[PDB]
């Protein structure tokens, strides 16, 4: 049900970043595009452009964040523990959303609560 | 109420109901596609209709005016 | 290489529309004139697809395909000249106070 | 090659459609968008189809859309927005469906990599379909009224239903 | 000749009287000899009459119905399952209408166009359920689509009325696009339309590795566009601000016959066609988001029409979980969620339509209504409770078949998404039930009393929700009937 | 007993009174509609009965026909 | 009692689903645009995630996709 | 099957004495105070005085259950319900119907203000109440116990004595509800394997200790959130104290009682 693959913990994490950075780029442009332009900025099209891809990069440098250090924990726990679970990759999940989300959202309780949910998500799976 | 009465229908109610429990999980596997449904000749609407229109103009063979 | 340069055509047309609808957030004039487009694009892809197929089924679907893009169009010019009577205006900021 | 041309007519023509500040000229450029779709439909050879497409897409709907826009006297302050922003957004969009959707029918219909030999002669004629050829008009008419006549009916309902709604929605009589 | 047409005798005299009745508006409507009467309440009357006839000849000539099958074919399909499908929505229709008189004669909404426009988009859905070919589904959808365009704009003064017309109308026609071009995708890659060629090609193969990738794309954009009609996450967006900008009996027409006739579609071509898992997955995933969504939005809601706009979205995730399980009983649920929803959706609105005739907007307005109408609190808190899913009432029926299918089909992340949901929506429904009997506010709105008609059509809802669970085998036996048709 | 003209009959003078209710008049204020509602209920409840009979009844046969072409199967 | 079983409890639950359905209720913006934009992303969306899925398994895991999803809604 | 017994005062019987009351209470004015209550208390009294006489006909030496009487639900037989106590159930029966004229005759000075819908509240309380507690199958106990929040919602709500009584109520109705919800899941869980919901049939079946530990989960978090346990007792306080003083004598001593039935009933055997 699995046996299709060729891992290298490495790889899982650096293809990690990478998928992370792609989807927070596509988030970005969305979140970005979504908004109204500031009153001052309806007769200049240039800064707009700049804000969106302000965004663009933003969120892909956080997003590339989460998925690169959830699979490096997760390897990391079940490297040097060495067993294979739900329990590696919910302690990743946890560090992962505390760290990141609460670096940008500069607050302990939602690093904790952004690490609990990340647990739940990756212990459902 | 009556005790050697009420505890027999107790007993035909178990009996009864253990192997009464086969039936019902039969209707929960019945496959919603079944075997061959295009089979069923509603589904084969086409086949008996277009004979009947084979020689209308617009659908035959070249050859069929040729011929005919 | 003809169908696929038949259907290529027809799929810019759609394409269009598309971009037409994400590039005019305050014309919804030109966002209807986006959808009239994309009808425009599955009216060929039907004709294309007729020839293709030596099959008439997509000629007739097309002419039915006319006749609803031409009532969708007069009903949607009706409310569009419904909305700009109420308000005086066709801004978009002006039919945005149904929300939540 | 002439494809290319018309494709690339009806690629302007429609960026036009989408892009033109003013509302009248985008009438306008969808009316040539309708041109060129008439161009493909005689190379298809369906003339019936070209011509009603002159008729009623650029002699009735447009017509429509043309006194409607005029009359509104649309001011560009109204409509007017920067569109560089959204070059990201349409990038991602367009490529997904470009990359999707422009090539779906490479692997059911491959195409035939045009030879340096006459395959002309391979052409093989069959003149008893010649005999008594249909046009276009007369092959559709033949289907329309007699073994597909509901569908026709109910196109012709909702012809009524716009009549009776473009009544309601704006009489205001004198 | 003419016994062929056996086959669509409903259809033929509803769309007669519909001329019959345009006819007699437009003539007397414009009498300066009488005054220029108004005659929506009049042409009502007609046209209830009229589609009580056409139920009658439908239902009393079932075998008709199918009477030369064959020229028929690639027209439309009648059996078993349209039948029932067609007279639940002359019903709806019916109770509908209804519904419309004080509002006709209070409000003075004197225009009869209405009335007819409902009666011609009832023949369009007539002929949605009928439909066994995409070019008779496209022609059908479109004739009900313009239909509700023109009657959400009917008051044609209002910016509310409006704003929910020019909505309608370009979010619908943009569905209504991507639809067709699924279609026309569907035609090229198999050379067919009808749905009985559709199955024979598609039934064997779904993606065995040489999939057709103009299939699959086509399938996807006529899944969009049904998702669009049935108002499905994330295809919804349009569902609550037309439902609250339109006149209220609009709302009410709306929220019922379109789900009716749409289901019927959606069931006879993806149940009876063949990609299969993908689609099922498709449905899965939009039920979950719809339940989620329509939960926590409601929750946001202060004003009733959008709470019951949203109540509504949640709902349709709850029966689209019966589509996506692929099973008799799914099917059946299916259709049993639906006819509850539609029983219980009449009820809400026709006291939303009673109360209306003092210009209830608020949930707030309902405040102290225990001691100003303490009957009608009652009913409407009974509604409530059904909404909920409280046993015994009807609504339990929905609740029980979404956690049965979700240790049926194997789906633990869906049953804890339906406790969730399912208590967020008992909180928002008993909210209601609070405001009526435990609020004491300062000022009272005191209400006029309903008509006769709407005091007719609650009490007999009223008791079909509190003991439909005493006796509920008619419904049951048919709705297995209806499931096991589409296949046989 | 507990007949369906009964319980019709119940359901049918319940529903005239609801009814009033709802519009706030008397229970009782137009009786001869109590009557007609009365007769109303129990012919709906005698037909709903026999409804239900008739409807097993196509079931059963509908559900021979589906086992059938399921046992068609292992042929 | 009144203290962490309130706030997980009753207490924080009410808190989260109000500010929740506060930010779903925004999403009804009341502006055409974003519901024809919503419709063309779950159209993108769709087209993506069931058909281009492919090659894209290399790269990807199913773990990353839902928890950068949930990740999400701590932003701003 | 018919089981229907040969005692003449049976559990139908009582479970049909309050409703009749209720329907007679529907259709009498306000103004008609005196007859009200009168109607009410009586109708009260004589179930009390029924379920003492069921006490009488007890049988003390047979570990089957008494009185034991079906209802059929669909001519089809397939989902067939019972009805039946023993010595576990038969004293709740009585301190059921014993209680609720108590209620009854707690407001008896404020009915002029309280109006039937008090008295017609807790009469279907009562009949909800030992309908509850005279189930042989998981699915209508299921049904009758969330039938009471009704009604109990309604108590709460309206005759509470201050503002508190809204918040007390939602967290009333929210907290039974999820529990409710889990052990409807156990319930079609249950199904799935035995195809039924009799009760006499499931203490006759064998669980696999593995999906024994888990319906064993499923059912305490409905029965904790009764009993209730910590940490899921917070509710109770609020409720059973904004209640109106007939509300909490029915909270307290009926309604609490039903978690540990259903440990005693289901969960332990
Ligand atoms: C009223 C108002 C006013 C306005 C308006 O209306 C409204 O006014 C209206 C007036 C309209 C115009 C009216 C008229 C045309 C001409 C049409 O243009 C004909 C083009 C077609 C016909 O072209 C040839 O057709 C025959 C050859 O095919 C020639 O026959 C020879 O060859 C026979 C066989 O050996 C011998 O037996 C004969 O003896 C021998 O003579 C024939 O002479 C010649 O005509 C199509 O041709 C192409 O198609 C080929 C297939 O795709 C392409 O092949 C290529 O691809 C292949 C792989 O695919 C490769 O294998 C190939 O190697 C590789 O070459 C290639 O590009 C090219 O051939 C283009 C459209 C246009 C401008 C309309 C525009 C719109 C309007 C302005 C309307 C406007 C809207
Ligand atoms: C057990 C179910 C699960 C839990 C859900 C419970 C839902 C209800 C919540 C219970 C808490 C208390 C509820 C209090 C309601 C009782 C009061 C009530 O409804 O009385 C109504 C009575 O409402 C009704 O009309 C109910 C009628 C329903 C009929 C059902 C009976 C069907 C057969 C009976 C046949 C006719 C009568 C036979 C004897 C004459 C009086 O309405 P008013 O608005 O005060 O005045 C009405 C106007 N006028 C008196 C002048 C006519
Ligand atoms: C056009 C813009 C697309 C993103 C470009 C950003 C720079 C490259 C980032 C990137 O790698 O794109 C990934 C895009 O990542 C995502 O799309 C995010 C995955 C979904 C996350 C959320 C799930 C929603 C359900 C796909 O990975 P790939 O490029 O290695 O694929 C190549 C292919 O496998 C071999 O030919
Ligand atoms: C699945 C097994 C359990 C997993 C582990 C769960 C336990 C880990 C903790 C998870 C929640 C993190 C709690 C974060 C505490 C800080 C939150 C906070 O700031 O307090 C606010 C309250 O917010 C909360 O506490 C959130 C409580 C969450 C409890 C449950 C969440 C919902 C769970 C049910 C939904 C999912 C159900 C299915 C899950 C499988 C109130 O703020 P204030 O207005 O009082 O301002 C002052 C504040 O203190 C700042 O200084
Ligand atoms: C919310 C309820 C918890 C999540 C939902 C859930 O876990 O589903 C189970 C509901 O049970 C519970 O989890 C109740 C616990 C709620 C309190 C914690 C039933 O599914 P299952 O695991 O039994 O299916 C496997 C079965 O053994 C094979 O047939
Ligand atoms: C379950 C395990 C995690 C518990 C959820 C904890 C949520 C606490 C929280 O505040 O997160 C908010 C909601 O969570 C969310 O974004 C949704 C998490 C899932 C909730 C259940 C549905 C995010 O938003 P915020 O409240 O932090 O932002 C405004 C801050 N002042
Ligand atoms: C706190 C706990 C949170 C846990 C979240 C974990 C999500 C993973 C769910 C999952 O396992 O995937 C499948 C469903 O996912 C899904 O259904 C996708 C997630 C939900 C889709 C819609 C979510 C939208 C929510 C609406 C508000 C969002 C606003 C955003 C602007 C369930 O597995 P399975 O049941 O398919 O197993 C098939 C066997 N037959
Ligand atoms: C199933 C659960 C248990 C249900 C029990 C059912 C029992 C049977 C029902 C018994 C009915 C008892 C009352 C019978 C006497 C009333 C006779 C009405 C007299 C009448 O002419 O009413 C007219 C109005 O029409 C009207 O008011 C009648 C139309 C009202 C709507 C009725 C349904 C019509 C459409 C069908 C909808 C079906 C929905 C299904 C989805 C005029 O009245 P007025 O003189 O007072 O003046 C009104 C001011 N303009
Ligand atoms: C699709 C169709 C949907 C219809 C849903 C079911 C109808 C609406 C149910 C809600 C109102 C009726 C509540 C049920 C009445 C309670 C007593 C039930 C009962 O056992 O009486 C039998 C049914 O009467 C009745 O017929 C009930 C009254 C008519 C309603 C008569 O007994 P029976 O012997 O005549 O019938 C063969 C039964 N063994
Ligand atoms: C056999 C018992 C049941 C038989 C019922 C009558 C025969 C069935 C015919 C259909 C009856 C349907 C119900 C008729 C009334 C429907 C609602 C009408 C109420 C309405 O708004 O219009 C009223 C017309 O009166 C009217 O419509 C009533 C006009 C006269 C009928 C009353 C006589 C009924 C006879 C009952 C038995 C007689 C025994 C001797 C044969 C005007 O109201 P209004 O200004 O006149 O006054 C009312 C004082 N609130
Ligand atoms: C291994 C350890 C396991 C430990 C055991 C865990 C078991 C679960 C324990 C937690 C139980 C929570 C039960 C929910 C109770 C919520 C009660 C809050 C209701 C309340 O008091 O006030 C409302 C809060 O506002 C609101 O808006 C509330 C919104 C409704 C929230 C209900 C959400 C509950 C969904 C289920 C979550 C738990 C999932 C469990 C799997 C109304 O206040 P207002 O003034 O704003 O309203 C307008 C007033 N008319
Ligand atoms: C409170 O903070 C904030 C946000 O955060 C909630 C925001 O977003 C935004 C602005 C950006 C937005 C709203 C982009 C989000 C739009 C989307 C995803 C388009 C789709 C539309 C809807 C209604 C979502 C429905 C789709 C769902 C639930 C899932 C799709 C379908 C399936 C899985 C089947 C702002 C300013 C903000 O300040």
């Amino acid at each position: 049900r699995y046996l299709e693959e060729e891992d290298g913990p490495l790889m899982k994490t650096i293809k990690g970043s990478i998928t992370g950075f792609g989807a927070g780029t596509i988030y970005g442009t969305i979140l970005a595009t979504w908004k109204d332009v500031p009153r001052v900025e309806r007769n200049v099209a240039l800064p707009g452009l700049i804000r969106t891809l302000k965004m663009m990069g933003t969120h892909g440098l956080t997003f590339a964040a989460i998925g690169g250090v959830y699979i490096g924990v997760e390897q990391l726990v079940q490297n040097f523990r060495s067993k294979r679970d739900f329990y590696n990759g919910a302690i990743g999940g946890f560090v992962a959303g505390a760290s990141v989300l609460g670096y940008r959202a500069r607050s302990i309780p939602t690093a904790i609560a952004a690490g609990a949910t990340l647990a739940v998500t990756s212990a459902l799976i | 109420e009556n005790p050697e009465e009420r505890d027999r229908k107790a007993r035909e109610h178990i009996y009864e109901m253990h192997e009464r429990c086969k039936k019902i999980k039969e209707m929960w596997a019945l496959p919603i596609r079944p075997y061959g449904f295009w089979t069923f000749e509603r589904h084969n609407a086409q086949l008996r209709w277009d004979p009947q229109i084979s020689q209308v103009a617009g659908r035959r063979d070249p050859y069929d005016d040729l011929l005919e | 290489m003809d169908l696929i340069k038949y259907f290529t055509f027809s799929m810019i047309i759609f394409i269009l529309g598309i971009w037409g609808i994400l590039l005019n957030r305050r014309n919804i004039l030109i966002m209807l004139m986006s959808i009239e487009l994309m009808l425009l694009a599955v009216n060929l892809n039907f004709l294309v697809f007729s020839v293709s197929l030596d099959d008439m089924m997509g000629q007739v679907f097309a002419l039915l395909v006319l006749t609803v893009a031409a009532a969708e169009s007069a009903i949607g010019l009706a409310i569009f000249v419904i909305t700009f009577r109420v308000r005086g205006t066709i801004a978009v900021e002006f039919i945005n106070s149904i929300q939540g | 090659m002439i494809l290319s041309v018309l494709s690339s007519l009806a690629l302007v023509s429609g960026l036009m459609v989408v892009r033109a500040k003013n509302p009248v000229h985008s009438v306008l450029f969808f009316i040539l968008v309708f041109c060129d779709t008439s161009g493909l439909l005689l190379l298809l050879g369906l003339d019936f189809f070209a011509m009603i497409f002159l008729v009623v897409y650029i002699g009735a709907i447009a017509v429509l859309f043309l006194f409607v826009v005029m009359m509104f006297h649309i001011q560009i302050a109204e409509i007017h927005e920067e569109v560089l922003r959204y070059l990201p957004v349409s990038g991602i969009i367009g490529l997904i469906f470009w990359w999707e959707m422009f090539f779906i029918l490479d692997n059911e219909s491959i195409p035939l990599l045009p030879t340096q030999r006459n395959t002309t002669s391979l052409r093989y004629t069959v003149y008893a379909g010649k005999v008594r050829s249909w046009t276009n008009l007369e092959t559709l008419g033949n289907l329309l009224y007699t073994y597909y006549f509901v569908w026709f009916l109910v196109s012709s309902l909702i012809l009524l239903v716009a009549m009776i709604g473009a009544i309601v929605l704006t009489m205001h009589r004198t | 000749m003419f016994n062929l047409f056996l086959a669509v005798f409903p259809e033929i005299f509803i769309i007669n009287a519909t001329f019959i009745l345009l006819i007699h508006g437009v003539v007397f409507s414009t009498s300066k000899k009488y005054d220029y009467p108004p005659l929506a309440s009049n042409v009502g009357w007609l046209g209830l009459l009229s589609v009580l006839i056409t139920l009658l000849l439908l239902a009393a000539g079932a075998p008709l119905l199918t009477i030369a099958h064959l020229f028929w074919n690639n027209l439309f399909r009648r059996d078993n399952f349209t039948y029932f499908c067609q007279i639940f929505l002359l019903l709806s229709t019916a109770g509908t209408i209804s519904m419309c008189f004080d509002f006709f004669d209070q409000e003075r909404f004197d225009a009869f166009e209405f009335i007819v426009l409902i009666l011609l988009s009832t023949c369009g859905m007539l002929f949605m359920i009928s439909a066994y070919d995409l070019i008779a589904m496209y022609l059908a959808i479109e004739l009900q689509s313009l239909c509700f365009y023109v009657i959400a704009a009917s008051k044609r003064k209002s910016e509310f009325s409006t704003e929910a017309g020019l909505k309608y109308l370009i979010l619908g026609a943009f569905s209504s696009g991507i639809l067709l071009f699924g279609c026309s995708m569907i035609y090229g890659s198999t050379g067919a339309t009808h749905f009985d060629q559709l199955a024979k090609i598609l039934t064997g193969y779904e993606i065995t590795g040489a999939r057709s990738s103009g299939i699959f794309m086509g399938i996807l954009f006529i899944a969009v566009g049904f998702l669009f009609k049935i108002t499905a996450v994330p295809f919804h967006m349009w569902a609550p601000d037309i439902y609250e900008g339109s006149p209220t009996p609009v709302t009410a027409f709306l929220s019922i016959a379109p789900k009716i006739s749409i289901f019927a579609n959606i069931l006879r071509v993806f149940i009876y066609g063949s990609y299969g898992a993908t689609l099922q997955q498709i449905f899965f995933f939009c039920s979950i988001a719809s339940m989620i969504l329509g939960a926590l939005a409601a929750m946001a809601q202060t004003k009733v029409k959008r709470l019951l706009a949203y109540s509504s979205i949640g709902h349709v995730g709850y029966i689209c979980i019966g589509f996506s399980c692929g099973t008799i009983e799914g099917i059946q649920s299916l259709l049993i969620g639906i006819f509850i929803y539609a029983l219980m959706t009449m009820d809400a609105f026709a006291i939303v339509l009673a109360l209306r005739q003092t210009r209830v907007k608020y949930i707030a307005d309902l405040g102290a209504l225990a001691k100003t109408n303490p009957i009608l609190a009652i009913t409407f808190s009974i509604t409530m409770f059904s909404y909920a899913g409280i046993p015994p009432l009807a609504g339990f029926c929905s609740k029980f078949y979404l956690f049965f299918a979700a240790l049926g089909c194997g789906a633990y992340f869906l049953a804890l998404v339906g406790v969730v949901t399912s208590v967020i929506g008992c909180f928002y429904y008993i909210r209601l039930v609070k405001r009526m009997f435990f609020d004491t506010p300062r000022t009272w709105i005191l209400y006029e009393p309903m008509d006769r008609n709407k005091s007719l059509l609650l009490a007999m809802t009223s008791f079909f929700i509190t003991l439909f669970l005493l006796y509920p085998s008619p419904l049951f036996s048919v709705t297995h009937q209806m499931a096991l048709s589409l296949y046989l | 007993p507990i007949s369906a003209t009964m319980v019709g009959a119940l359901l049918g003078l319940g529903t005239q009174m609801y009814s009033n209710a709802l519009r706030k008049l008397p229970y009782m204020r137009h009786p001869w509609e109590h009557v007609v509602g009365m007769g109303l209920g129990a012919v709906f409840a005698n037909q709903l009965v026999k409804w239900d009979v008739k409807l097993k009844e196509d079931l059963d046969v509908m559900l021979a026909k589906a086992r059938a072409a399921n046992e068609r199967r292992y042929f | 009692d009144k203290g962490a079983i309130e706030i997980l409890g009753p207490y924080g639950i009410s808190y989260t689903f109000r500010r929740l359905a506060e930010r779903i209720s925004q999403l009804q913006s009341g502006f055409v645009y974003h519901y024809a934009f919503a419709m063309l992303l779950g159209l993108t969306l769709f087209v993506t995630f069931f058909c281009m899925w492919d090659s894209l398994s290399s790269w990807v895991d199913n773990r990353l996709s839902f928890i950068l999803i949930v990740s999400s809604f701590y932003t701003k | 099957l018919e089981h229907f017994c040969e005692c003449y005062f049976n559990l139908s019987g009582l479970i049909l004495c309050p409703v009749l009351g209720s329907i007679i209470l529907l259709f009498i004015p306000n103004s008609r105070i005196r007859l009200i209550r009168l109607i009410g208390l009586c109708a009260s009294l004589i179930t009390f005085l029924y379920s003492l006489v069921l006490w009488i006909q007890f049988d003390s030496s047979t570990a089957k259950f008494q009185f034991v009487e079906s209802l059929r639900w669909l001519p089809y037989e397939n989902i067939n319900f019972y009805l039946g106590i023993d010595g576990i159930s038969l004293f709740f029966v009585i301190l059921t119907t014993f209680l609720i004229p108590i209620c009854i005759l707690v407001g008896w000075s404020g009915m002029r203000s309280y109006g039937k819908e008090y008295i017609i509240a807790f009469l279907i309380c009562e009949f909800l109440m030992i309908a509850v507690f005279c189930m042989l199958d998981l699915l209508l106990f299921y049904v009758f116990f969330e039938s009471v929040l009704i009604p109990m919602f309604i108590i709460i709500g309206v005759w509470g004595s201050r503002q508190r009584k809204i918040k007390a109520a939602y967290q009333f109705f929210l907290y039974t509800l999820l529990g409710s919800l889990f052990m409807l899941l156990a319930i079609l869980l249950i199904l799935f394997q035995t195809g039924t919901t009799d009760l006499q049939i499931l203490l006759t079946t064998e669980f696999s200790e593995r999906r024994q530990i888990f319906l064993w989960i499923a059912f305490f978090a409905s029965f904790a959130v009764k009993v209730p346990m910590v940490p899921v007792h917070i509710w109770l306080p609020e409720a059973h104290v904004e209640a109106p003083t007939a509300g909490s004598v029915i909270l307290a001593g009926i309604l609490l009682k039903f978690g540990t039935y259903g440990f005693l009933r289901f969960s332990i055997p």
